[PDB]
């Protein structure tokens, strides 16, 4: 599912 | 005797279940921590551009 490294990028 | 023998059976089975509980808790915990590091590893990748 959704990850925090998405938000990091 | 046999009443308290059965209670101490329950106690040693409880100790064994505590050992299994240690197994489950700590190993599933560190395994999911490995999975967190895996998503750090296998799911933070740069290839394309």
């Amino acid at each position: 599912i959704f990850t925090k490294e998405d938000l990091i990028n | 005797s046999k009443s308290e023998m059965r209670k101490e059976r329950i106690n040693i089975i409880k100790n064994l279940s505590n050992d299994i509980t240690q197994l489950k808790q700590l190993f599933i915990e560190k395994t999911e921590l490995l999975d967190k590091s895996s998503s750090d590893l296998h799911n933070v990748v740069i290839i394309e551009g």
